[PDB]
């Protein structure tokens, strides 16, 4: 499937490429009920 | 603040940790307070209290 591994630094359009979307609050989970 | 943290968003005790609602959350549930209030015009808890 794959040959290399390659490694560089992250450019933050790459970091902004790889994220799925932007954790603004810092709230994990309601703790009574499991939706996060 | 960022010791003692911030108390209940929705409840009394300004200052500890103390699990709190999340603001998250709780805008979410002051929405739909708002929505079912002004549909349904019921009047406030204090007027239930007058």
């Amino acid at each position: 499937e794959f040959d290399a591994i390659k490694i560089a630094l992250a450019s933050p359009d790459m970091i902004r490429s790889w994220s799925f979307g932007e954790v603004k609050k810092p709230e994990t989970i309601n703790y009574r009920t499991f939706k996060p | 603040l960022e010791i003692r943290g911030a108390g209940e968003l929705l409840g009394e005790e300004q200052s500890g940790s103390m699990e709190t609602i999340g603001f998250s959350l709780y805008m979410e549930l002051l929405e739909n307070a708002v929505d079912a209030l002004k549909a349904g015009r019921e009047p406030s808890l204090e007027d239930l209290t007058s």
